């Protein structure tokens, strides 16, 4: 330990944060398009469906 | 006494922008573009054929409006009525409510951590934070003094100095106060207390 | 009605041609890199370095849940179908032929303009989130593509009410 | 000649306050002008009652407050605080 | 509606606190967390082996 060459029991530093990312709210993102998406499917019947 | 220096620490300086830092540039370029991917399918739907347009106030310009108020809680003045319509209405709020919840939570972060930090004091504290680093004038009465010693608190700053690589001794003061001015913190030296409040 | 009937077509036009550029060519992003360090540049198929002596040398790139993700990314399909949709699109507003004045064709031609955009919204995010897994840029390319989606949803919006003026406008 | 809305100057206030507040808006500045007028302060309500909502944190986790008299020696240029000294004795020489 | 707007965000407040203050503190650990401070008290087994030691 005398002639240890890192730190010890403790480092603790909390550097500024480089802010939340896109890969961190992704999964959001995905159901938003996901439900657009599926908006059109029901888009196309409800005034159609009736067509020939 | 003996005496510490160290670099005088500046001062925070913000960039007028600086509200947005705590989000990242990709998250206001996407939210953007929702914003708009929204509006074009909440329009299309809302138009198709009653068989008569009292039918569905919700035109171009109205499926915009709508969308702003909603991104904002600030609600409408009118709402979709059809199934296809309503469901985008059913979508979009939730990402604003993760969205907003999150610039909240990081809105947190700094306001806490930076009001968690204290300085160096007493000399005793350069026994946890020790990779700012620290010497002492070589040869001098100083550098014996320390070996010279056998008090516990001392005893580390020895233990340290005996060991530390690169060259943790200078020929002059200097060139101690020099290699403070070089590394702008992260370093710091030592010298009896009247030197110290002269170069002060 | 007047001319604006006729500007579909440059606005379809002005859509789909930028689109090219996107899916080969290396001006997405700059970065430091190798053509095995040197600042680089990477396409989609293949990478090419600068500033260094391999300055103009260019090799292959590669990948080979997140396993399903990486074929994604990989694959990088989103371009070809929104390729496909504006061009489909472009058909569409051409049918003056066929259907004559109850143009159903123009009716539908808006889905292709629509499916287009909410493609490359994936498209980005699955791009960017990949890419990312500190002095880096975005290319040139990417606000192409980002330009090619802007009119995307301009012609879209704009044929739509140009059939309601050509035929939706003579039902009531 | 924008000749349609039912807008007047209490009207106006009466909308200004409940768009600093949040709730519903009851009236409608139809116009593209008065969306864009409604564009951005609500914007800016939601980014302020935000940065209260986080700085109240601060206060309630993480008291520590140096405060009464920094250097020990400006307390002299005040009339608030009172000093003085021990008697009989040479600290009063001193001075 | 000022009243809600203060005291709705003031509450959400407090709320931190405690899930924060609860995952700052950490158990006494290694010796070294046990003589650091001494808010729990502690001794030997009197006049024994490791009284002498210490």
């Amino acid at each position: 330990y005398d002639k240890g060459e890192c730190g010890a029991k403790d480092s603790g530093s909390k550097e500024k944060t480089s802010a939340l990312s896109l890969s961190n709210v992704a999964g959001v993102f995905y159901i938003l398009v996901g439900g657009l998406g599926l908006a059109m499917l029901v888009a196309l019947i409800e005034f159609c469906y009736k067509s020939r | 006494g003996i005496s510490i220096m160290i670099k005088k620490p500046q001062k925070s300086k913000p960039g007028v922008f600086s509200f947005l830092d705590p989000l990242a540039y990709e998250i206001w370029m996407c939210i953007v573009f929702a914003y708009i991917g929204v509006s074009v399918v909440l329009f299309l739907v809302s138009r198709f054929s009653p068989y008569s347009e009292s039918t569905n106030e919700f035109g171009i310009f109205n499926s915009l409006w709508f969308s702003l108020g909603a991104f904002m809680q600030q609600g409408c003045d009118i709402s979709p009525r059809s199934l296809s319509g309503r469901i985008v209405g059913g979508v979009w709020w939730f990402f604003t409510l993760i969205i907003i919840s999150s610039y909240t939570a990081n809105l947190a972060a700094f306001l806490t951590v930076e009001r968690m930090v204290s300085p160096i004091e007493s000399a005793e504290d350069l026994s946890k934070q020790t990779e700012i680093a620290y010497g002492t004038l070589d040869s001098g009465s100083t550098k014996e003094f320390f070996r010279r010693s056998k008090i516990a608190v001392f005893d580390k700053m020895w233990t340290y100095m005996r060991s530390a690589e690169p060259s943790v001794f200078v020929r002059t003061t200097a060139e101690g106060v020099a290699r403070v001015r070089k590394s702008k913190g992260k370093y710091a030296y030592l010298l009896e207390s009247t030197m110290n409040e002269y170069i002060e | 009605r007047g001319v604006q009937m006729l500007l579909t077509t440059v606005g379809a036009f002005a859509a789909f041609s930028l689109m090219t550029i996107a899916v080969g060519t290396d001006y997405w992003l700059y970065s430091r890199g190798v053509c095995k360090e040197v600042m680089t540049h990477s396409g989609l198929w293949r990478t090419c370095c600068l500033e260094g002596n391999f300055k103009g040398l260019c090799k292959q790139i590669d990948h080979f849940a997140e396993y399903f993700l990486r074929a994604v990314r990989a694959s990088s399909i989103f371009p070809i179908l929104s390729v496909i949709l504006l061009f489909m699109g472009g058909l569409c507003i051409a049918a003056s032929e066929f259907y004559k004045t109850r143009h159903n064709i123009i009716l539908s031609a808006g889905i292709f303009f629509v499916s287009a955009g909410l493609s490359n919204i994936i498209g980005i995010i699955v791009y960017i989130s990949a890419n990312a897994g500190n002095s880096y840029s975005y290319g040139w390319s990417f606000y192409f593509g980002a330009l090619s989606f802007i009119i995307a949803e301009m012609v879209g919006v704009l044929a739509v009410h140009m059939f309601i003026d050509r035929h939706k406008q003579l039902t009531g």
